[PDB]
Protein backbone atom coordinates (compact mmCIF):
# COMPACT_ATOMS: atom_id res chain seq x y z
CA UNK A 1 0.00 0.00 0.00
CA UNK A 2 1.40 3.25 1.03
CA UNK A 3 3.52 0.99 2.05
CA UNK A 4 5.52 1.74 -1.50
CA UNK A 5 4.77 5.18 -2.71
CA UNK A 6 6.87 7.37 -0.89
CA UNK A 7 7.03 10.67 -2.37
CA UNK A 8 10.36 10.87 -2.68
CA UNK A 9 12.36 12.17 -5.92
CA UNK A 10 9.69 14.16 -7.09
CA UNK A 11 10.51 17.45 -6.90
CA UNK A 12 9.56 20.93 -5.04
CA UNK A 13 11.81 20.09 -2.21
CA UNK A 14 12.47 23.11 -0.37
CA UNK A 15 15.50 24.63 1.26
CA UNK A 16 13.73 23.30 4.43
CA UNK A 17 14.21 19.51 5.83
CA UNK A 18 11.47 17.94 4.98
CA UNK A 19 10.04 14.49 7.13
CA UNK A 20 12.37 11.60 7.58
CA UNK A 21 15.31 13.87 7.62
CA UNK A 22 18.35 12.23 7.19
CA UNK A 23 17.24 8.93 7.75
CA UNK A 24 14.70 6.93 5.61
CA UNK A 25 18.40 6.69 3.32
CA UNK A 26 20.22 5.12 5.55
CA UNK A 27 17.25 3.46 6.59
CA UNK A 28 16.82 1.67 3.07
CA UNK A 29 20.75 0.61 3.37
CA UNK A 30 20.62 -0.54 6.61
CA UNK A 31 17.51 -2.66 6.58
CA UNK A 32 18.67 -3.97 2.75
CA UNK A 33 22.06 -5.05 3.84
CA UNK A 34 20.40 -6.76 7.01
CA UNK A 35 18.14 -8.78 5.19
CA UNK A 36 21.84 -9.91 2.84
CA UNK A 37 23.54 -11.00 6.24
CA UNK A 38 20.01 -13.15 6.64
CA UNK A 39 20.07 -15.23 3.39
CA UNK A 40 23.59 -15.31 3.08
CA UNK A 41 23.74 -17.95 0.10
CA UNK A 42 21.27 -16.35 -2.19
CA UNK A 43 24.05 -13.77 -2.23
CA UNK A 44 26.20 -16.19 -3.24
CA UNK A 45 24.34 -17.65 -6.20
CA UNK A 46 23.78 -14.03 -7.16
CA UNK A 47 27.47 -13.54 -7.42
CA UNK A 48 27.84 -16.26 -9.41
CA UNK A 49 25.56 -15.42 -11.91
CA UNK A 50 27.67 -12.20 -11.72
CA UNK A 51 30.44 -13.91 -12.44
CA UNK A 52 28.63 -16.15 -15.34
CA UNK A 53 27.24 -13.63 -17.44
CA UNK A 54 28.51 -10.71 -19.28
CA UNK A 55 31.68 -10.32 -17.02
CA UNK A 56 33.56 -7.70 -18.94
CA UNK A 57 34.28 -7.20 -15.39
CA UNK A 58 32.69 -3.88 -13.92
CA UNK A 59 30.10 -5.57 -15.74
CA UNK A 60 29.76 -8.16 -13.12
CA UNK A 61 30.06 -5.26 -10.47
CA UNK A 62 27.00 -3.89 -12.03
CA UNK A 63 24.65 -6.62 -12.70
CA UNK A 64 25.75 -8.00 -9.13
CA UNK A 65 24.96 -4.49 -6.82
CA UNK A 66 21.32 -5.14 -9.13
CA UNK A 67 20.72 -8.69 -7.32
CA UNK A 68 21.55 -6.71 -4.31
CA UNK A 69 19.04 -4.52 -4.98
CA UNK A 70 16.56 -7.20 -6.23
CA UNK A 71 14.79 -7.98 -2.74
CA UNK A 72 11.76 -6.17 -2.46
CA UNK B 1 -14.69 -13.91 4.65
CA UNK B 2 -14.32 -10.45 4.59
CA UNK B 3 -11.63 -8.79 6.66
CA UNK B 4 -11.10 -4.74 7.72
CA UNK B 5 -7.77 -3.67 6.51
CA UNK B 6 -6.54 -1.90 9.70
CA UNK B 7 -5.11 1.47 10.18
CA UNK B 8 -2.34 2.73 7.35
CA UNK B 9 -1.88 6.07 8.89
CA UNK B 10 1.70 5.17 10.21
CA UNK B 11 2.40 3.62 6.33
CA UNK B 12 1.21 6.79 5.17
CA UNK B 13 3.67 8.38 7.03
CA UNK B 14 6.18 6.30 5.77
CA UNK B 15 4.90 7.50 1.98
CA UNK B 16 4.52 11.01 2.97
CA UNK B 17 8.23 11.52 3.71
CA UNK B 18 10.07 12.94 1.01
CA UNK B 19 8.08 15.66 1.33
CA UNK B 20 7.98 18.68 3.14
CA UNK B 21 5.00 18.72 5.79
CA UNK B 22 2.76 21.86 6.68
CA UNK B 23 1.56 23.10 9.70
CA UNK B 24 -2.35 23.82 8.88
CA UNK B 25 -4.80 24.69 11.95
CA UNK B 26 -6.40 28.06 10.83
CA UNK B 27 -6.94 28.82 6.81
CA UNK B 28 -3.02 28.10 6.62
CA UNK B 29 0.46 28.56 8.13
CA UNK B 30 2.20 27.57 5.17
CA UNK B 31 6.27 27.42 5.52
CA UNK B 32 8.69 26.99 3.29
CA UNK B 33 8.78 27.27 -0.38
CA UNK B 34 10.57 30.47 -1.84
CA UNK B 35 10.05 33.62 -3.89
CA UNK B 36 11.53 36.00 -6.08
CA UNK B 37 11.11 40.12 -5.48
CA UNK B 38 13.38 42.71 -7.27
CA UNK B 39 13.78 45.78 -5.33
CA UNK B 40 13.85 49.59 -6.24
CA UNK B 41 15.59 51.50 -3.28
CA UNK B 42 15.88 54.98 -5.34
CA UNK B 43 13.82 56.71 -2.44
CA UNK B 44 16.10 55.95 0.20
CA UNK B 45 17.89 58.37 2.68
CA UNK B 46 20.91 57.40 4.49
CA UNK B 47 19.60 57.99 8.07
CA UNK B 48 21.39 60.92 9.03
CA UNK B 49 22.97 63.61 6.90
CA UNK C 1 9.60 18.91 17.70
CA UNK C 2 8.52 15.29 18.72
CA UNK C 3 5.38 13.45 16.78
CA UNK C 4 3.48 10.20 17.77
CA UNK C 5 4.37 8.16 15.27
CA UNK C 6 1.32 6.95 14.54
CA UNK C 7 -0.59 3.27 14.27
CA UNK C 8 1.25 1.33 12.06
CA UNK C 9 -1.49 -1.46 11.81
CA UNK C 10 -2.44 -2.11 8.72
CA UNK C 11 1.03 -1.59 7.09
CA UNK C 12 1.84 -4.46 9.85
CA UNK C 13 -0.55 -6.32 7.87
CA UNK C 14 1.13 -5.69 4.63
CA UNK C 15 3.84 -7.27 6.42
CA UNK C 16 2.71 -10.40 7.80
CA UNK C 17 1.30 -11.08 4.12
CA UNK C 18 3.03 -13.79 2.75
CA UNK C 19 2.30 -15.79 6.01
CA UNK C 20 -0.46 -18.48 6.99
CA UNK C 21 -2.32 -16.70 9.34
CA UNK C 22 -3.88 -18.77 12.28
CA UNK C 23 -6.92 -17.54 14.45
CA UNK C 24 -6.26 -17.69 18.15
CA UNK C 25 -9.28 -17.36 20.55
CA UNK C 26 -9.06 -19.93 23.53
CA UNK C 27 -5.64 -21.10 24.11
CA UNK C 28 -5.34 -22.14 20.52
CA UNK C 29 -6.90 -22.90 17.13
CA UNK C 30 -3.94 -24.20 14.84
CA UNK C 31 -4.89 -24.83 11.10
CA UNK C 32 -3.01 -25.89 8.52
CA UNK C 33 0.55 -27.43 8.76
CA UNK C 34 0.51 -30.54 7.80
CA UNK C 35 2.01 -34.43 9.48
CA UNK C 36 2.58 -37.81 8.22
CA UNK C 37 1.44 -40.64 9.80
CA UNK C 38 1.97 -44.60 9.11
CA UNK C 39 -0.64 -46.90 9.46
CA UNK C 40 -0.67 -50.45 9.85
CA UNK C 41 -4.00 -51.99 9.51
CA UNK C 42 -3.42 -55.76 10.88
CA UNK C 43 -6.46 -56.11 12.85
CA UNK C 44 -9.49 -55.20 10.55
CA UNK C 45 -12.19 -57.24 9.35
CA UNK C 46 -14.26 -56.45 6.24
CA UNK C 47 -17.11 -55.70 8.03
CA UNK C 48 -19.12 -58.70 7.38
CA UNK C 49 -18.53 -61.77 5.76
CA UNK D 1 9.29 -0.08 8.54
CA UNK D 2 7.02 -3.08 8.40
CA UNK D 3 5.90 -1.69 5.40
CA UNK D 4 9.14 -3.50 3.88
CA UNK D 5 10.60 -6.77 5.00
CA UNK D 6 6.73 -8.78 4.21
CA UNK D 7 8.01 -11.80 5.13
CA UNK D 8 7.32 -13.71 1.72
CA UNK D 9 9.84 -16.29 0.50
CA UNK D 10 10.65 -17.39 4.59
CA UNK D 11 9.25 -20.85 3.77
CA UNK D 12 6.96 -22.97 5.56
CA UNK D 13 4.21 -22.21 3.36
CA UNK D 14 0.95 -24.35 3.81
CA UNK D 15 -1.41 -25.99 1.56
CA UNK D 16 -3.68 -23.61 2.36
CA UNK D 17 -3.66 -20.11 1.16
CA UNK D 18 -2.16 -17.39 3.26
CA UNK D 19 -2.80 -13.53 3.41
CA UNK D 20 -2.92 -11.46 0.29
CA UNK D 21 -3.08 -14.89 -1.84
CA UNK D 22 -2.78 -13.66 -5.29
CA UNK D 23 -2.62 -10.13 -4.93
CA UNK D 24 0.58 -8.63 -3.49
CA UNK D 25 2.25 -9.90 -6.17
CA UNK D 26 0.30 -8.30 -8.97
CA UNK D 27 0.30 -5.64 -6.28
CA UNK D 28 3.81 -5.31 -6.93
CA UNK D 29 3.73 -5.61 -10.39
CA UNK D 30 0.99 -2.87 -11.09
CA UNK D 31 2.67 -0.65 -8.58
CA UNK D 32 5.61 -0.51 -9.78
CA UNK D 33 4.53 -0.38 -13.69
CA UNK D 34 2.46 2.99 -13.03
CA UNK D 35 5.60 4.24 -11.34
CA UNK D 36 7.35 4.01 -14.85
CA UNK D 37 4.37 5.21 -16.76
CA UNK D 38 4.97 8.46 -14.67
CA UNK D 39 8.80 8.82 -15.08
CA UNK D 40 9.10 8.21 -18.31
CA UNK D 41 12.94 9.72 -18.77
CA UNK D 42 14.24 7.56 -16.24
CA UNK D 43 13.45 4.69 -18.15
CA UNK D 44 14.61 6.71 -21.30
CA UNK D 45 18.14 7.07 -19.91
CA UNK D 46 18.30 3.89 -18.48
CA UNK D 47 17.38 2.28 -21.48
CA UNK D 48 20.21 3.80 -23.04
CA UNK D 49 22.70 2.51 -20.09
CA UNK D 50 21.64 -0.89 -21.40
CA UNK D 51 22.71 -0.06 -24.76
CA UNK D 52 26.11 1.74 -23.54
CA UNK D 53 27.33 -1.32 -20.94
CA UNK D 54 27.95 -4.81 -22.38
CA UNK D 55 25.12 -4.89 -24.55
CA UNK D 56 25.52 -8.06 -26.04
CA UNK D 57 22.23 -8.08 -26.67
CA UNK D 58 21.16 -10.74 -23.91
CA UNK D 59 23.14 -8.57 -21.41
CA UNK D 60 20.98 -5.22 -22.36
CA UNK D 61 18.08 -6.87 -21.82
CA UNK D 62 19.15 -7.73 -18.54
CA UNK D 63 20.70 -5.04 -16.99
CA UNK D 64 17.21 -3.26 -18.72
CA UNK D 65 15.36 -5.15 -16.64
CA UNK D 66 16.85 -4.11 -13.48
CA UNK D 67 15.87 -0.70 -14.40
CA UNK D 68 12.17 -1.73 -13.60
CA UNK D 69 13.50 -3.05 -10.50
CA UNK D 70 15.58 0.31 -10.04
CA UNK D 71 13.43 1.81 -7.03
CA UNK D 72 9.31 2.46 -6.54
Amino acid sequence: SVALVPHVGMGLETRTETWMSSEGAWKHAQRIETWILRHPGFTIMAAILAYTIGTTYFQRVLIFILLTAVTP
Amino acid sequence: DVVVLGSQEGAMHTALTGATEIQMSSGNLLFTGHLKCRLRMDKLQLKGM
